[PDB]
């Protein structure tokens, strides 16, 4: 396609979007980190006997 | 010809589950202590037997 001179591009990028990915990839984290919790605890009793 | 495939990047892992070999302890150790009370019945009845 055609050039344009005098003018940049931006960063394509939305803030929001950004923002509530951060969140949700925080939730995941967290809900991951459970089940790694709820393995040590479930090997822990299983060891202790 | 049924050969698998190849992944580049990974690594196969063992196969063993601790928490069955736990268990699986738990149940050769019960089997031990058992059959060794065998022998010992064996050992008192023979030693019974001599006393005569």
């Amino acid at each position: 396609g055609k050039l344009t001179n005098g003018a940049l591009e931006a960063s394509n990028v939305d803030l929001s979007k950004e923002l509530v990915n951060m969140i949700v990839a925080q939730r995941n984290y967290q809900s991951n980190a459970q089940t790694i919790k709820t393995q040590d605890q479930i090997l822990n009793t299983l060891v202790n006997l | 010809n049924g050969a698998g495939l190849l992944y580049q990047g990974y690594v196969e892992t063992s196969n063993v589950n601790v928490a069955e070999e736990l268990v699986n302890m738990i149940q050769v150790q019960r089997a031990y202590e058992i059959n060794s009370k065998a022998v010992s019945t064996t050992d008192q009845m023979l030693q019974k037997l001599t006393q005569l």
